[PDB]
C-alpha cells in the first residue's frame, strides 16, 4: 500500500465495501419509483409519437411562443 | 414416482390448449371460405 | 415469503417450462403469433394498401399477409384505444392496427425468449452462448421491422407481414437503395451463405468420419448418449481436409465457436447496412462510374446495367406500391427498353 | 384403448382431405381468376 | 517501484495470425471500392 | 400424463369427437354467417368499390383517419 | 497467456491502472474534441450564414458549440453574421484551446496513477486486499452529477450566471443564443420548447443530488447485492452500457426527427419538413398575403427572404445521400449562390401548371406537370414514339419572380425543360460547382452523419451489455462446467 | 493506381493461402 | 480515373495498422522462451 | 385539462394494471397451493 494526503482524507468513502442491507431492505419502495418512471417514460414518449394529445402542449416545430 | 395418479386438466394442458381450439376454429373457417363465390 | 414460493412455482420442471421469463414471453409470443394467424385469414388492407390480404378474401397461404398501417399514420403506436381507432376494434383492424400489435407484441417476445435462454441456462449451470448467439436475430428483426420504418414517413414502409409481402420489401431494397451493392449487406450473406456451409460441410464430416460402435448398418443406435470417448475420429477428419482442401481444423473447442461466430456476425453487419439505409444512407452508386458514364457513351459496365434495372422497378412500382402518392406517370414518361 | 397406428393414418387422410379442400378452393373461391 | 503482480503475458498463436490476416486482407478487397468510390 | 396414452383413450375420443368438430362447424359458420366480414370490416366480393368509381378508399390522415373511413363505406363502398 | 481480446482485464481489479486508464481514455475524447474543432476553425467559411452555414460544409463539432453560446470566433465573425463583436476569451479558438489543455493534464494524471498503481486507498482495511465499494461510489457520483446538472439548467440555460442556449423561430430564419426560462407546465415535456430542456435539468438536477444521498447513506438489499452481483465491478459496465446504448436510441431519435436540441439553422433541416412540403406551405401563405395587401407577383415573391426559400429545396434533405459519398454537402450539388426566382410554368393556354416533386425515395425522377386538379398537362417523354405531352406539344414555357431570374421568362423548349428538371427538386438555386470541385451528387447533411452514426454504435452497444452482463451472471461457469447428471 | 490497389491485396491473399497450407503448425496428437 | 484522393491511403492504412498489429504481437509471443 | 386522448390513455394505462393484475394474483395464488 501507500498512503497519501489526499488518499487518507478520502479513506473513508471506500471501506464500507461488501456492508450490506439485510433481507429484502429497499427493495419494495423502489420497485415503486421504477413502476413510476416506467409510467413517466410511456407518457413523453406517447406525447412524442402524439398518440396522448394534450391542448397547450403542440408538438411541432411551432410552440416557440 | 407416486402410486402413479395424474391430474386431468394438468399444466401443459394450457399450452397446448390455448394453440388447440384456436388452430380448429380457424380450420374451420378457412374451409367454408372455400365455398365463397363471386 | 410469498416469493419464493411464487419462483418455486415457476422454476419447477415441468414438460414446457414457464419461469420468470414466462411471465414475458408467453402473453407475448402468444399474442404474436395469434395476431398474424388472425389477420392472414381475417382482415383486410383495402383501406390501408388497397389490397386483398387475407383468406377470407381470396389469399394464399403466398399472398396473405397483415399489410403495415396506413402513411397517414406516420410512427403512430396505433393502440386500440389511441386517436385513431378510438378502442373501437374493427376499425382498428382496418387502419393496419394489427401490424404494431404483431410487431411490438413479437419484439417483446423475442426479448423474454432471450430472457428465458439466459434464465434456463443459468439453472441448468452451463453457459450463455445461446443466448450470445440469439442477439443476431434480435438486431435483424430490431433494425428492419423497427429502426428502418422510424427513419422513413412511417410504419407504412416496414416489412409487412406476410410470404409475397416480404418478396416486394426484396424487390423494393433492390430498386431503391441498390442494397446487393451494399458492403454490409454482403458481410450478411457471406455469413448466411458461409453458415449454412460450415452446417452441411462439418455434419456429412462427422457421419462419415464415425467409428465402428455397432454391428449394424444404420449407425445411429450405436451412440453412446453417456459420453466416454469421441464418436467420430477427429483425428481422421484432420487429415482427410488437410489433404483435400490444404487446411483443415483440429480442435473441436475452435471449430464449434467458429460455427457460432460466422452466422451470428454476417446477421449483425446486415443489419448495421440497414440501419443505414433507414436515413437512405445507402450504397447506391460508385462516383468515378457515373462521370465517366456521363462524358463517355460507349462505357459499360455490369454496374451500369442494373442501375437501370432500378430505374424500371421504380417507374413501374412506385405507382401501386406507394399509393398516399397518387402518382400518374403518363405511358411516354415510363422508362422502356426497345420492343418490350 | 385405439392402436396408435389407427390414430395416424386415420389423422393423416383427415389432413390430406382438408389441404386438399384448399387446393380445390384454388379453382373455384375467390382466390380463383375467373 | 513495486512490480505490479497484476500483469500477464500476452499471446497470439500462428494460426491466429493468419486467421488475423485472412480477414484484414479481405475487408481491405471489399472495402477499397468504396473508399475510392 | 402421456399424451400417447391419452391419444388412446377411448375416453378422449368420446369427449373429442364432441368438441373436435365442434369448433369446426363454429368457425364455419363463422365465415358462412357473414359474421366474420363484420368483425373486421372485410369487404364482401360486393363492396370494394362503388358501381361507378374506380379509386380506392385509401385512408389519408391519421387522426380524423376512423371517420374518413365511415364516409368511405357510405358511398356504398 | 491472455488471448489478444482480453489483454484489458488485467485491469478488472487494479482500481489504480483502472483510473490511469480511464484518464487516458478522457485526455484522447478530450484531445479528439479539440483538435477536431481546430479542423472545422481551418476549414469553415463565416462569409454566408443565409445560404452557406455550416451544416452545408461538413461542420459536426462546430454546432454542438453553438447550441451552448460559443458563437464568435477570436477573428471577429461569428455564427449569426455579425461583426464587431467581442466573444471574449470563450469563442471556438478558446473551446477548443481549452480541451487541448485539459487532454495534456489528464494525460500527465493518467502516468502518475498509473506508477502510483497500489493507493492505500484501494486496499479493504478488512482483507487488506484490493477493493472498491461500489454502491456507495454510484452514490457520491451521482451525487454530483445532479449538483451539476442542477447548476447547468440553474445557471446556465436560464441566463443568471451563463449563456444561455440555442432558440429560434418555426423557420429557422432568426436562431441565436438566449436565456431560457424554465417550464414546469405539461407543454414542458414537448420535445419542441427550450423551457423544458430548462426545466428537466432543475428537476432532475435536484431529483439527482436527493437520490445520491440516499444511496451514499441507504445500503443495498443483501437480496439484491447477491442478485445483481454488486461488489463485482464487471457489473457496474453491464448496467451503464445498457444505459449508455438507451441513451443513445434517443439522440439518434431526436437528431432525426427534431427537437429544440437539434436546431435546423445548426444542425439543417427534417427528411419530414421536405416530406409534408412543410417550408412550402409557409412560403405560399407569406406569398397569398403580399397578394391580399395588393402587391405584384413580383413583388410578393421578391418578399420571400433567401434563407426560407433555400429550406425548400430536396438538396437539403438529409434522406438523400449515400454512405460512401463523403464530404460536406457542398462537394454535391456545389456551395449556393443565389436564388434564381420562383419558377411558374404555363402552357399555351395561360394555364398555369405544377412540378411534380421528388420524394426523397427516389435517386432519379421523371418530369411531369400537372395542373390544379392534378391532371397531367406536360411532361418530358421517354419513347416520343407517341408523346402527348411533350413541352413542344403543349407550348410550356416558364417565368421567374423574385431572385437572379426576377421578371424573365423563357420559352425555347430546352431552356424550359432545363429548369423543369430543377423544379423537381424544389426552390432553384444558383451554385459555384467549381471551388470544391463538386460533382452534382446529393450529400447528407450533419443531422444525417450524427443520426446513422449514433443508431450504429447503440445497437451495437446493445450486444455488449448483453454480453458484459451475461459474463457477469455466469462468471462461475465461465472457463467450462462439471459432473453430475 | 485503383487497380494497383486491388491486384495487391489479392495477390497478398494468395501468398496468405500458400503459407497457410504449407507453414501451419504442424497438427501434433495427444 | 475519377476516384477519390484519399482511397489509395485509406485502404493502405486499413491493411497496414492492424497487419502490423497482429505482427507485433505473433512475433513477440513466437520470441517467448520455453 | 383531461382531454379525450387523455381519457384514453387512462384506459389503457388502467386497462394494463388490471392485466398485470390478475395475472400476478392468479400466479401467486397457485405457487402457493404446492412444492
Ligand atoms: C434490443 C432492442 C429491444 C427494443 C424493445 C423496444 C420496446 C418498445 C419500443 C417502442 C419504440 C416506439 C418508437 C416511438 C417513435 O418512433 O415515436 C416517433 C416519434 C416521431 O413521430 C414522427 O414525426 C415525424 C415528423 O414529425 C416532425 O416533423 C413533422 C413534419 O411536418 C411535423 O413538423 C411534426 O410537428 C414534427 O414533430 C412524422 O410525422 C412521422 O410520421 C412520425 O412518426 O417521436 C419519436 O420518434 C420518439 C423518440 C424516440 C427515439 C428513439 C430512437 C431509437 C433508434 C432510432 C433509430 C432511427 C434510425
Ligand atoms: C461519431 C460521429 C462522427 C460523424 C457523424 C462525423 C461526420 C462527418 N465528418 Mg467526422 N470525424 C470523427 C467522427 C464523426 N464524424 C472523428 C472521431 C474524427 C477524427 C478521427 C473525424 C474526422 C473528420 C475529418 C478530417 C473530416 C470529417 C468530415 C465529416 C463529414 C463528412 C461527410 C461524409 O461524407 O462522411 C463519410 C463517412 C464514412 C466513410 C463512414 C463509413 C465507415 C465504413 C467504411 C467502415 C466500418 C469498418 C469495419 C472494418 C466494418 C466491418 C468489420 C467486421 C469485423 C464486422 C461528416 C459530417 C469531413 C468534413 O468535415 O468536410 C467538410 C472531413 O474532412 N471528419
Ligand atoms: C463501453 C465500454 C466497454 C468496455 C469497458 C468493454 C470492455 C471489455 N470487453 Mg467489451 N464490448 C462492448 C463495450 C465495452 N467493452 C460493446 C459495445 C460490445 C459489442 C460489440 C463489446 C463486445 C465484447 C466481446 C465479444 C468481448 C468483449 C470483451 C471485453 C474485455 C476485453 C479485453 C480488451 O480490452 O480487448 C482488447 C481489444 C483489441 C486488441 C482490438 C480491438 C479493435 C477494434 C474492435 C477497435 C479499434 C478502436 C476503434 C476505432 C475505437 C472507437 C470505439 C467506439 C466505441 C467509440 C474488456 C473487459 C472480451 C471478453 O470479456 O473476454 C473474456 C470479449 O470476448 N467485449
Ligand atoms: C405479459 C406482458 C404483456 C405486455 C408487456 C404487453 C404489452 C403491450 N400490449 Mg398487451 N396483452 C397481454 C399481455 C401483455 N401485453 C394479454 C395477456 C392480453 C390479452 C388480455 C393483451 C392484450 C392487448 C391488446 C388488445 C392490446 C395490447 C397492446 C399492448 C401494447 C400497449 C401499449 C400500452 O399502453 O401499454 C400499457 C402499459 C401500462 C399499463 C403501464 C404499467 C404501469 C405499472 C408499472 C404501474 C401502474 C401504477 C398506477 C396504477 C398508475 C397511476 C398514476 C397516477 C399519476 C394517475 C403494449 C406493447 C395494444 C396494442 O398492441 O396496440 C398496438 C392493444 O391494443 N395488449
Ligand atoms: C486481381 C483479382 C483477380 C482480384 C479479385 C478476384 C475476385 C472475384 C475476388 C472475390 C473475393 C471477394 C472480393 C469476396 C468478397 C466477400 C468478402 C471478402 C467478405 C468479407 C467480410 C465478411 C464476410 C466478414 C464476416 C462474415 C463471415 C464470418 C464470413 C465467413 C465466411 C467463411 C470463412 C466460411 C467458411 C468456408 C469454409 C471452406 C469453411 C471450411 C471449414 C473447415 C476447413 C472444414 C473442415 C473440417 C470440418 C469438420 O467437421 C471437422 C470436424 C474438422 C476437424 C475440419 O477440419
Ligand atoms: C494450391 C492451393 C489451391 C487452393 C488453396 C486454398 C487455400 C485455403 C486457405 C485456407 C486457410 C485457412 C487457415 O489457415 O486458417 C486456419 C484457422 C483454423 O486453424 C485452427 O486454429 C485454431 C486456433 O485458433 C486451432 O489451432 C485449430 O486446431 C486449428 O484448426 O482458421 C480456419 O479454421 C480456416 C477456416 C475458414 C474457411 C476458409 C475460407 C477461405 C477464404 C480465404 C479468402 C479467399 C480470398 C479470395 C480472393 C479472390
Ligand atoms: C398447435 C401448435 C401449432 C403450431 C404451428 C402452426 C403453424 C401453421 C401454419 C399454418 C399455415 C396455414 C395456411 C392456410 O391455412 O391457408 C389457407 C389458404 C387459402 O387457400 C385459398 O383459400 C381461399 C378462400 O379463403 C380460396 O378458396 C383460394 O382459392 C384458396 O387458394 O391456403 C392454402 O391453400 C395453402 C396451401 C399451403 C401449403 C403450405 C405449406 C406451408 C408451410 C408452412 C411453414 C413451413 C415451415
Ligand atoms: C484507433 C485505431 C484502432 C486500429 C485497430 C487495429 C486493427 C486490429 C486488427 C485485429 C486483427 C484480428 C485478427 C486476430 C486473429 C483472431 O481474431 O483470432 C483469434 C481469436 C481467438 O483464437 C483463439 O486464441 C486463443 C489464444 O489466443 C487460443 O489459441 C485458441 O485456440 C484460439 O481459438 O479467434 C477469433 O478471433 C475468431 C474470429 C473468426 C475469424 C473469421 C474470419 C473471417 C473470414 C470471413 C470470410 C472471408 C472470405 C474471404 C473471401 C475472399
Ligand atoms: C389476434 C388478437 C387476439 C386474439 C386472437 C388469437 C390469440 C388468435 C389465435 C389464433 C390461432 C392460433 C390460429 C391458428 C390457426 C391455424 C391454422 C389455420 C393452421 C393451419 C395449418 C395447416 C393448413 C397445416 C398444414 C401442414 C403443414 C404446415 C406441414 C405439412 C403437413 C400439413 C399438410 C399437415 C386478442 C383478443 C388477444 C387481442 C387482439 C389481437
Ligand atoms: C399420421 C402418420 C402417418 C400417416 C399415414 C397415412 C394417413 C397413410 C394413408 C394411406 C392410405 C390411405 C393408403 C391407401 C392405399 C391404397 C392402395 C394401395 C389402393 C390400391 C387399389 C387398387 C389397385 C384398386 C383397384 C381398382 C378399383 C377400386 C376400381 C377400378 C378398377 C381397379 C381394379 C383398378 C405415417 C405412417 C407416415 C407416420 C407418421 C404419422
Ligand atoms: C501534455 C502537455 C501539453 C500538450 C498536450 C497535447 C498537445 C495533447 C494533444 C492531444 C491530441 C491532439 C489528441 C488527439 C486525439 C485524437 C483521437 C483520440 C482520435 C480518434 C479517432 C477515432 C477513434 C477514429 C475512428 C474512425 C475512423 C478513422 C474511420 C471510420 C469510422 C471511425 C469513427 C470508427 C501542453 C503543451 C499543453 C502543456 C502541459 C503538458
Ligand atoms: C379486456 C381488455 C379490454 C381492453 C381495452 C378496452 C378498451 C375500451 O376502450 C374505450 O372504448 C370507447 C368506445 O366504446 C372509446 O370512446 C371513444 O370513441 C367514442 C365514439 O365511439 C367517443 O365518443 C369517445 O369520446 C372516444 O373516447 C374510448 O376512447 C376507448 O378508450
Ligand atoms: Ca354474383
Ligand atoms: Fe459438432
Amino acid at each position: 500500500a501507500r498512503r497519501t494526503w489526499l488518499g487518507d482524507i478520502l479513506r473513508p468513502l471506500n471501506s464500507e465495501y461488501g456492508k450490506v442491507a439485510p433481507g429484502w431492505g429497499t427493495t419494495p419502495l423502489m420497485a415503486v419509483f421504477m413502476g413510476l418512471f416506467l409510467v413517466f417514460l410511456l407518457i413523453i414518449l406517447e406525447i412524442y409519437n402524439s398518440t396522448l394529445i394534450l391542448d397547450g402542449v403542440n408538438v411541432s416545430w411551432k410552440a416557440l411562443g | 414416482q407416486e402410486p402413479v395418479s395424474y391430474p386431468i386438466f394438468t399444466v401443459r394442458w394450457v399450452a397446448v390448449h390455448t394453440l388447440a381450439v384456436p388452430t380448429i376454429f380457424f380450420l374451420g373457417a378457412i374451409a367454408a371460405m372455400q365455398f365463397i363465390q363471386r | 415469503g410469498w416469493f419464493d414460493i411464487l419462483d418455486d412455482w415457476l422454476k419447477r420442471d415441468r414438460f414446457v417450462f414457464v419461469g420468470w421469463s414466462g411471465i414475458l414471453l408467453f402473453p407475448c409470443a402468444y399474442l404474436a403469433l395469434g395476431g398474424w394467424l388472425t389477420g392472414t385469414t381475417f382482415v383486410t388492407s383495402w383501406y390501408t394498401h388497397g389490397l386483398a390480404s387475407s383468406y377470407l378474401e381470396g389469399c394464399n397461404f403466398l399472398t396473405v399477409a397483415v399489410s403495415t398501417p396506413a402513411n397517414s399514420m406516420g410512427h403512430s403506436l396505433l393502440l386500440l384505444w389511441g386517436p385513431e381507432a378510438q378502442g373501437d376494434f374493427t376499425r382498428w383492424c382496418q387502419l393496419g392496427g394489427l401490424w404494431t400489435f404483431i410487431a411490438l407484441h413479437g419484439a417483446f417476445g423475442l426479448i423474454g425468449f432471450m430472457l428465458r435462454q439466459f434464465e434456463i441456462a443459468r439453472l441448468v449451470g452451463v453457459r450463455p452462448y445461446n443466448a450470445i448467439a440469439f442477439s443476431a436475430p434480435i438486431a435483424v428483426f430490431v433494425s428492419v421491422f423497427l429502426i428502418y420504418p422510424l427513419g422513413q414517413s412511417s410504419w407504412f414502409f416496414a416489412p409487412s407481414f406476410g410470404v409475397a409481402a416480404i418478396f416486394r420489401f426484396l424487390l423494393f431494397f433492390q430498386g431503391f437503395h441498390n442494397w446487393t451493392l451494399n458492403p454490409f449487406h454482403m458481410m450478411g450473406v457471406a455469413g448466411v451463405l458461409g453458415g449454412a456451409l460450415l452446417c452441411a460441410i462439418h455434419g456429412a464430416t462427422v457421419e462419415n468420419t464415425l467409428f465402428q460402435d455397432g454391428e449394424g448398418a444404420s449407425t445411429f443406435r450405436a451412440f453412446n448418449p453417456t459420453q466416454a470417448e469421441e464418436t467420430y475420429s477427429m483425428v481422421t477428419a484432420n487429415r482427410f481436409w488437410s489433404q483435400i482442401f490444404g487446411i483443415a481444423f483440429s480442435n473441436k473447442r475452435w471449430l464449434h465457436f467458429f460455427m457460432l461466430f460466422v452466422p451470428v456476425t454476417g446477421l449483425w453487419m446486415s443489419a448495421i447496412g440497414v440501419v443505414g439505409l433507414a436515413l437512405n444512407l445507402r450504397s447506391y452508386d460508385f462516383i468515378s462510374q457515373e462521370i465517366r458514364a456521363a462524358e463517355d457513351p460507349e462505357f459499360e459496365t455490369f454496374y451500369t446495367k442494373n442501375l437501370l434495372l432500378n430505374e424500371g422497378i421504380r417507374a413501374w412500382m412506385a405507382p401501386q406500391d406507394q399509393p398516399h402518392e397518387n402518382f400518374v406517370f403518363p405511358e411516354e414518361v415510363l422508362p422502356r427498353g426497345n420492343a418490350l | 384403448r385405439i392402436p396408435l397406428w389407427i390414430v395416424a393414418t386415420v389423422a393423416g387422410m383427415g389432413v390430406i382431405v382438408i389441404v386438399g379442400l384448399f387446393f380445390y378452393g384454388a379453382y373455384a373461391g375467390l382466390g380463383s381468376s375467373l | 517501484m513495486e512490480p505490479n503482480p497484476n500483469r500477464q503475458p500476452v499471446e497470439l498463436n500462428r494460426t491466429s495470425l493468419y486467421l488475423g490476416l485472412l480477414l484484414i486482407l479481405v475487408l481491405a478487397l471489399l472495402f477499397s471500392s468504396y473508399f475510392f468510390n | 400424463r402421456p399424451f400417447s396414452d391419452i391419444i388412446t383413450s377411448v375416453r378422449y375420443w368420446v369427449i373429442h369427437s364432441i368438441t373436435i368438430p365442434a369448433l369446426f362447424i363454429a368457425g364455419w359458420l363463422f365465415v358462412s354467417t357473414g359474421l366474420a366480414y363484420d368483425v373486421f370490416g372485410t369487404p364482401r366480393p360486393d363492396s370494394y368499390y362503388a358501381q361507378e368509381q374506380r379509386s380506392i378508399p385509401l385512408v389519408t390522415d391519421r387522426f380524423e383517419a376512423k371517420q374518413q373511413v365511415e364516409t368511405f363505406l357510405e358511398q356504398l363502398k | 497467456g491472455l488471448p489478444w481480446y482480453r489483454v484489458h482485464t488485467v485491469l478488472i481489479n487494479d482500481p489504480g491502472r483502472l483510473i490511469a486508464a480511464h484518464l487516458m481514455h478522457t485526455a484522447l475524447v478530450a484531445g479528439w474534441a479539440g483538435s477536431m474543432a481546430l479542423y472545422e476553425l481551418a476549414t469553415f467559411d463565416p462569409s454566408d450564414p443565409v445560404l452557406n452555414p455550416m451544416w452545408r460544409q461538413g461542420m459536426f463539432v462546430l454546432p454542438f458549440m453553438a447550441r451552448l453560446g460559443v458563437t464568435g470566433s477570436w477573428s471577429g465573425w461569428s455564427i449569426t453574421g455579425e461583426t464587431g463583436i467581442d466573444p471574449g476569451f470563450w469563442s471556438f479558438e478558446g473551446v477548443a484551446l481549452a480541451h487541448i489543455v485539459l487532454s495534456g493534464l489528464l494525460f500527465l494524471a493518467a502516468c502518475w496513477h498509473w506508477v502510483y498503481w497500489d493507493l492505500e486507498l484501494f486496499r479493504d482495511p478488512r482483507t487488506g486486499e484490493p477493493a472498491l465499494d461500489l454502491p456507495k461510489m454510484f452514490g457520491i457520483h451521482l451525487f454530483l452529477a445532479g449538483l451539476l446538472c442542477f447548476g447547468f439548467g440553474a445557471f446556465h440555460l436560464t441566463g443568471l450566471f451563463g449563456p444561455g442556449m440555442w432558440v429560434s423561430d418555426p423557420y429557422g430564419l432568426t436562431g441565436s443564443v438566449q436565456p431560457v426560462a424554465p417550464e414546469w407546465g405539461p407543454d414542458g415535456f414537448n420535445p419542441y420548447n427550450p423551457g423544458g430542456v430548462v426545466a428537466h435539468h432543475i428537476a432532475a438536477g435536484i431529483v439527482g443530488i436527493i437520490a445520491g444521498l440516499f444511496h451514499i447513506l441507504v445500503r443495498p438489499p443483501q437480496r439484491l447485492y447477491k442478485a445483481l452481483r454488486m461488489g463485482n465491478i464487471e457489473t457496474v459496465l453491464s448496467s451503464s452500457i445498457a444505459a449508455v446504448f438507451f441513451a443513445a436510441f434517443v439522440v439518434a431519435g431526436t437528431m432525426w426527427y427534431g427537437s429544440a436540441t437539434t436546431p435546423i439553422e445548426l444542425f439543417g433541416p427534417t427528411r419530414y419538413q421536405w416530406d409534408s412540403s412543410y417550408f412550402q406551405q409557409e412560403i405560399n401563405r407569406r406569398v397569398q398575403a403580399s397578394l391580399a395587401s395588393g402587391a405584384t407577383l413580383e413583388e410578393a415573391w421578391s418578399a420571400i427572404p433567401e434563407k426560407l426559400a433555400f429550406y425548400d429545396y430536396i438538396g437539403n434533405n438529409p434522406a438523400k445521400g449515400g454512405l460512401f459519398r463523403t464530404g460536406p454537402m457542398n462537394k454535391g450539388d456545389g456551395i449556393a449562390q443565389a436564388w434564381k426566382g420562383h419558377a411558374v410554368f404555363r402552357n399555351k393556354e395561360g394555364e398555369e401548371l405544377f412540378v411534380r416533386r421528388m420524394p426523397a425515395f427516389f435517386e432519379s425522377f421523371p418530369v411531369i406537370l400537372t395542373d390544379k386538379n392534378g391532371v397531367v398537362k406536360a411532361d418530358i417523354p421517354f419513347r416520343r414514339a407517341e408523346s402527348k405531352y411533350s413541352f413542344e406539344q403543349q407550348g410550356v414555357t416558364v417565368s421567374f419572380y423574385g431572385g437572379e431570374l426576377n421578371g424573365q421568362t423563357f420559352t425555347d423548349p430546352p431552356t424550359v425543360k432545363s429548369y423543369a428538371r430543377k423544379a423537381i427538386f424544389g426552390e432553384i438555386f444558383e451554385f459555384d460547382t467549381e471551388t470544391l470541385n463538386s460533382d452534382g451528387i446529393f450529400r447528407t447533411s450533419p443531422r444525417g452523419w450524427f443520426t446513422f452514426a449514433h443508431a450504429v454504435f447503440a445497437l451495437l452497444f446493445f450486444f455488449g451489455h448483453i454480453w458484459h452482463g451475461a459474463r457477469t451472471l455466469f462468471r462461475d461457469v465461465f472457463s467450462g462446467i462439471d459432473p453430475e447428471l | 493506381m485503383e487497380t494497383i490497389t486491388y491486384v495487391f491485396i489479392f495477390a497478398c491473399i494468395i501468398a496468405l493461402f500458400f503459407f497457410a497450407i504449407f507453414f501451419r503448425e504442424p497438427p501434433r496428437i495427444t | 480515373m475519377e476516384v477519390n484522393q484519399l482511397g489509395l491511403i485509406a485502404t493502405a492504412l486499413f491493411v497496414l495498422v492492424p497487419s502490423v498489429f497482429l505482427i507485433i504481437l505473433y512475433v513477440q509471443t513466437e520470441s517467448q522462451q520455453k | 385539462t383531461i382531454t379525450p386522448s387523455l381519457k384514453g390513455f387512462f384506459i389503457g394505462l388502467l386497462s394494463g394494471a388490471v392485466v398485470l393484475g390478475l395475472t400476478f394474483a392468479v400466479l401467486i395464488a397457485i405457487s402457493q397451493i404446492d412444492k
